[PDB]
RNA sequence: CGACUCUUAGCGGUGGAUCACUCGGCUCGUGCGUCGAUGAAGAACGCAGCUAGCUGCGAGAAUUAAUGUGAAUUGCAGGACACAUUGAUCAUCGACACUUCGAACGCACUUGCGGCCCCGGGUUCCUCCCGGGGCUACGCCUGUCUGAGCGUCGCU
RNA sequence: UGGAGCCGCCGCAGGUGCAGAUCUUGGUGGUAGUAGCAAAUAUUCAAACGAGAACUUUGAAGGCCGAAGUGGAGAAGGGUUCCAUGUGAACAGCAGUUGAACAUGGGUCAGUCGGUCCUGAGAGAUGGGCGAGCGCCGUUCCGAAGGGACGGGCGAUGGCCUC
RNA sequence: ACCCACCCGACCCGUCUUGAAACACGGACCAAGGAGUCUAACACGUGCGCGAGUCGGGGGCUCGCACGAAAGCCGCCGUGG
RNA sequence: UAAGGCUAAAUACCGGCACGAGACCGAUAGUCAACAAGUACCGUAAGGGAAAGUUGAAAAGAACUUUGAAGAGAGAGUUCA
RNA sequence: CGCGACCUCAGAUCAGACGUGGCGACCCGCUGAAUUUAAGCAUAUUAGUCAGCGGAGGAGAAGAAACUAACCAGGAUUCCCUCAGUAACGGCGAGUGAACAGGGAAGAGCCCAGCGCCGAAUCCCCGCCCCGCGGCGGGGCGCGGGACAUGUGGCGUACGGAA
């Protein structure tokens, strides 16, 4: 995911828990030279990441 | 001569004034005057054109008797797009030719509320000055 | 040796970027800036560089406070009015 | 890329440079 | 002519020792306008020669009675129609130049 | 009295300057002490100040100052010329008592100076050149 | 250098992004006068003394 | 498709917040349809939701400020985005009446010599 | 006739002078004469479907709402609205909103470390942890509370 | 040739006539297709790509740096220069099919690596003092500079008011 | 008036200088810019009006200023030079 | 009648907002800036600081064929040109 | 072996407010040279000038005489003309240099402390009722607090005032 510049890894986690009602392993964030943040979602392997990309529409 | 020192009457201001009008008084700006028989009908000089009137060519290479709707009206250039005003280019595809509309005459409005209303209150300001005159 | 060798071990820098003027002059060593004068609460400006103040006057900038505070005085400063509705 | 400054000036002639020297 | 127009510019002067002639030149920079040339009127940009101030004497007073004479002069000649058609007042149909008409 | 702020010696110039010592400042101490009250108090309002002691080393004033919000003086129709923004810091401009009888202002024969606005008004209307449009 | 702080960093990011030539959709404009970006900035030519 | 502003006047807040919710999960379909190209229907679509979320978020906070001013209507102190904000000194002016407030000897000189009217040469 | 060199003219190249245009300056004159802790000037960073710069704006981020006006914007796609409907665009803007630094305000300026209450997850206040909300700059003015004094006094 | 303004006369006014000032700006010649593309031993053959090969690539041969290197990684500094794909307009003082050039994209993931914490040389606030003043002097000096805790006592709500 | 041929003359312009073609200095060539202006005080000469007087400075009255920040006028027509 | 204080008007304004005018300049001129100008760029910094207007009435900005890998041409076409 | 009053001085993330900084063309308070001239230069001059510091306002400052004058006396301040390049200052050199009166524009006057007379008759904050409350104002209800005799309010200020 990218993600604004002023967020915690906490409330990257808490957001995909939020918005796609899916658990997370880690979160794992590093800042572009462009001025955005790109985050690495660990998820549980209990779920998929195919079927949940294939749910947020990227394939 | 002009009386009111509140009125600009300079070369480059009224130049600056006129390019770089806003849409809303380039709107204005861009109005052409009615046929005689509109005149006679509406006692009305001249209104602003809309997408949609019917056009005489007066003036220009493609001056006819032609009655042609409007395509569309551009004003940026300050410019209006009619039908059957238009040319071919190169490659064969036409491209309608823009005619200013102070070289135009309107044979026929398209008449909605705020067009009746606009002519209702510009025949009342000729009445009103016509009485005054009289 | 006093040039093209003594531009060659050219590696530690004294000024940096400034936070109230945003220009390459705060000094990393005095903790001063020269252009505004940042440990100092005043802004530094002189007379002597007329230049140097239309850099900077106040038709400068963005005058997001000031050109609406140019326009609420041309409206005539009135508060909590609303225009009559249809 | 910038516009080339004017050449220095090369301190070549004077009391130090013994290539040329007039009457003295 | 502004004051502040062609001294504006910090330059000083080259002075001997190097192929330039003596003129003010823009101290440093990388740029077009590097040792170039101020402080002059026979330099491009700069000052001219004599800038023009507001403290001219633009007006004229004329005495009064100098001024009467002249309006009754003018008053005159505009009589004697030799001197109307030399001013070129076309005047052929006129009944008379002395052109007095009702109060009306 | 002033100690001029130079270097060791170092005033650069003519003789006319050299002296640093015995030279003395141009306005007067219980002005001084006025200003300084009003640099350490910029939100209140200087009235006037008097003298309640001195010695070899230090003199003594009592400084009059004055609420501009409180409402006893805002309400009060005698002192609220006060609260105008006019009279903001009557101890730098030299309008109190104190700083008044530094400015050299007055009526009559003696002065002659002041006789517009100040000094720098007497000077201006004295050194500027009146072009008129006819002349 | 390879040890930046945030400021630094934002600012280059943002040298990075004004560091891009001008979209072929401008020069079909009416009003354009602009042919080329002339604030091409190369990584020899200018060195952002910071 | 449109949503105006007449229309959220009169709603209910739970409402405008779901109606809000709605908006800003159709906002991440559009970016992540861009993101993924889709078509130009679906990227001309995101200034729509744009301006729609900033309409509601405006009502709302209409709302909110005028049933607070209603609330602190009245009160003595009121908090200072109530406070009415012209200019700094024009706040830091006098009450209106302190203005008009004048002693009484100067109310009894205005009122046993008033400025009378007169005219001359009769 | 040669080649080369000089001059002149015709034509073609380097070059941008002259001339003609000017949404620009300069000068003079008039009306107003208004910034900011309710957060100024300035600066940094982001904001367009395709967007580098200028201009405009502030996470509601090429603008929101209201009013006036009345069929567009435009470089290309797209979709709204039926322009017989608070209605596209522009202007006014009086309502809303306005990231960070900055007088700059919790301490310094690395965006690092804090303290005091409230709410939601953790939990069913029982302490951790996370997120959100409101405070914590200096000097000073009136009043309140807590005080100090082998400073001045009454009872013991 | 040119495409949009211009002149004669009577008077008024000026920023009114250039050949020079090692004059200011801009442009162009002879020199001149000249000086030069000579510091650190060295390249050669066949094939692939292409319209094009001395410089690209691959294979083979001969060499050089010789482990205080012409090797492998960091700091300051640079800021995308890193990598892939395509082009050969301009640059790489010859060329280039190549590049650190241009145009699209992509790439930097931390409880353990550093910053962050502490203090050194030092800097710098409060009080205090000085100064017309922006401010300056000084870090214990003309300071009521602690907001913490144990044991006990009173009073109060929260959780099965026992704790 | 374009080019060529002949006879005689004919040293490269500006400047400092008693003296320059100078082995004195500036100078490749061309286009544009470029250097005695403006205010005040005077002095002399000239043009005009009035005349032992002259001038209206400054101000005020008329037009709302296109032409105008022009013009006209003043028991201020003389306070004053 | 000092050692206390207040007070508009006649006054000044090269900063700002809205304007008007010119015996001014016309892209080497006029503000540094008519144009993406306090911009590119230079210096560690204070600071220095440019160059750069014109297609046409309307892009109608040269379809298509042919040589060359292409830059480049030859035809054809637009336009009164 | 303490309590209660007063006085001086503290602590508050106490309730409510003010100031910080910017612009700075005009204005005010300071500070303040040297170029230059005197054909040198040192007083003088440039010059209360440039630079430096603080402060506001739409104008600022000044301002209603501890005045000008010597007259048949005028009568706040500011600004224009004249006085006047004069009186006067100056190695009496270079140079500097006002004011009164007069003609205009405008014209506006006043308040305190003290002296005293009135039962503090005065002022600030919080609770409640009524008015609009978007430059928090007016009346009443409170042995509700505080300031104040180390003096608030009315009369009253040199033109006299009070009973
Ligand atoms: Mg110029
Ligand atoms: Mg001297
Ligand atoms: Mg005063
Ligand atoms: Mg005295
Ligand atoms: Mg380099
Ligand atoms: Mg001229
Ligand atoms: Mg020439
Ligand atoms: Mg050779
Ligand atoms: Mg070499
Ligand atoms: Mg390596
Ligand atoms: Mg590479
Ligand atoms: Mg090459
Ligand atoms: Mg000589
Ligand atoms: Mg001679
Ligand atoms: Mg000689
Ligand atoms: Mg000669
Ligand atoms: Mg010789
Ligand atoms: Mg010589
Ligand atoms: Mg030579
Ligand atoms: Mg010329
Ligand atoms: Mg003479
Ligand atoms: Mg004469
Ligand atoms: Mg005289
Ligand atoms: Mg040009
Ligand atoms: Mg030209
Ligand atoms: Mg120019
Ligand atoms: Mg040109
Ligand atoms: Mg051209
Ligand atoms: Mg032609
Ligand atoms: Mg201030
Ligand atoms: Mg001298
Ligand atoms: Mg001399
Ligand atoms: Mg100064
Ligand atoms: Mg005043
Ligand atoms: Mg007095
Ligand atoms: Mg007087
Ligand atoms: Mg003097
Ligand atoms: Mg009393
Ligand atoms: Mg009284
Ligand atoms: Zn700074």
């Amino acid at each position: 995911f990218i993600v604004d510049v002023k967020a915690n890894k906490h409330q990257i986690k808490q957001a995909v828990k939020k918005l796609y009602d899916i658990d997370v392993a880690k979160v794992n964030t590093l800042i572009r030279p462009d001025g955005e943040k790109k985050a690495y979602v660990r998820l549980a392997p209990d779920y998929d990441a195919l079927d949940v990309a294939n749910k947020i529409g990227i394939i | 001569m002009k009386f009111n020192p509140f009125v600009t009457s300079d070369r480059s201001k009224n130049r600056k004034r006129h390019f770089n009008a806003p849409s809303h008084i380039r709107r204005k700006i861009m109005s052409s005057p009615l046929s005689k028989e509109l005149r006679q009908k509406y006692n009305v000089r001249s209104m602003p054109i809309r997408k949609d009137d019917e056009v005489q060519v007066v003036r220009g290479h493609y001056k006819g008797q032609q009655i042609g709707k409007v395509v569309q009206v551009y004003r940026k250039k300050y410019v209006i797009y009619i039908e059957r005003v238009q040319r071919e280019k190169a490659n064969g595809t036409t491209v309608h030719v823009g005619i200013h509309p102070s070289k135009v005459v309107i044979t026929r409005l398209k008449l909605d509320k705020d067009r009746k209303k606009i002519l209702e209150r510009k025949a009342k300001s000729r009445q009103v000055g016509k009485e005054k005159g009289k | 040796t006093k040039g093209t060798s003594s531009f060659g071990k050219r590696r530690n820098k004294t000024h940096t970027l400034c936070r109230r003027c945003g220009s390459k002059a705060y000094h990393l060593q005095k903790s001063t800036c020269g252009k505004c004068g940042y440990p100092a609460k005043r802004k530094r400006k002189y007379n002597w560089s007329a230049k140097a103040k239309r850099r900077n006057t106040t038709g400068t900038g963005r005058m997001r406070h000031l050109k609406i505070v140019y326009r609420r005085f041309r409206h005539g400063f009135r508060e909590g009015t609303t225009p009559k509705p249809k | 890329d910038p516009v080339p400054y004017q050449p220095p000036f090369l301190c070549q002639w004077g009391r130090h440079q013994p290539a040329w020297k007039p009457l003295m | 002519v502004s004051e502040l127009a062609g001294h504006q510019t910090s330059a000083e002067s080259w002075g001997t020792g190097r192929a330039v002639a003596r003129i003010p030149r823009v101290r440093g920079g990388g740029t077009h306008r590097s040792g170039q040339g101020a402080f002059g009127n026979m330099c491009r940009g700069g000052r001219m020669f004599a800038p023009t101030k507001t403290w001219r004497r633009w007006h004229r007073r004329v005495n009064t009675t100098q001024k009467r004479y002249a309006i009754c002069s003018a008053l005159a000649a505009s009589a004697l129609p030799a001197l109307v058609m030399s001013k070129g007042h076309r005047i052929e149909e006129v009944p008379e130049l002395p052109l007095v008409v009702e109060d009306k | 009295g002033r100690k001029r702020p130079v270097p060791k010696g170092a005033t650069y110039g003519k003789p006319v300057h050299h002296g640093v010592n015995q030279l003395k400042f141009a306005r007067s101490l219980q002005s001084v002490a006025e200003e300084r009250a009003g640099r350490h108090c910029g939100a209140l309002r200087v009235l006037n100040s008097y003298w309640v002691g001195e010695d070899s080393t230090y003199k003594f004033f009592e400084v009059i100052l004055i609420d501009p919000f409180h409402k006893a003086i805002r309400r009060n129709p005698d002192t609220q010329w006060i609260t105008k923004p006019v009279h903001k810091h009557r101890e730098m401009r030299g309008l109190t008592s104190a700083g008044r009888k530094s400015r050299g202002l007055g009526k009559g024969h003696k002065f002659h100076h002041t006789i517009g606005g100040s000094r720098r008004a007497a000077w201006r209307r004295r050194n500027t050149l009146q072009l008129h449009r006819y002349r | 250098s390879s040890h930046k702080t945030f400021r630094i960093k934002r600012f280059l990011a943002k040298k990075q992004k004004q560091n891009r030539p001008i979209p072929q959709w401008i020069r079909m404009k009416t009003g354009n006068k602009i042919r080329y970006n002339s604030k091409r900035r190369h990584w020899r030519r200018t060195k952002l003394g910071l | 498709a449109k949503i105006k502003a007449r229309d959220l006047r009169g709603k209910k807040k739970e409402e405008l917040l779901k109606q809000l919710d709605d908006l800003k999960v159709e906002l991440s379909q559009l970016r992540v349809a861009k993101v993924t190209g889709g078509a130009a229907s679906k990227l001309s679509k995101i200034r729509v939701v744009r301006k729609s979320i900033a309409r509601v978020l405006t009502v709302i906070n209409q709302t909110q400020k005028e049933n607070l001013r209603k609330f602190y209507k009245g009160k003595k102190y009121k908090p200072l985005d109530l406070r009415p904000k012209k200019t700094r000194a024009m706040r830091r002016r006098l009450n209106k009446h302190e203005e008009s407030l004048k002693t009484k000897k100067q109310q009894r000189k205005e009122r046993l010599y008033p400025l009378r009217k007169y005219a001359v040469k009769a």
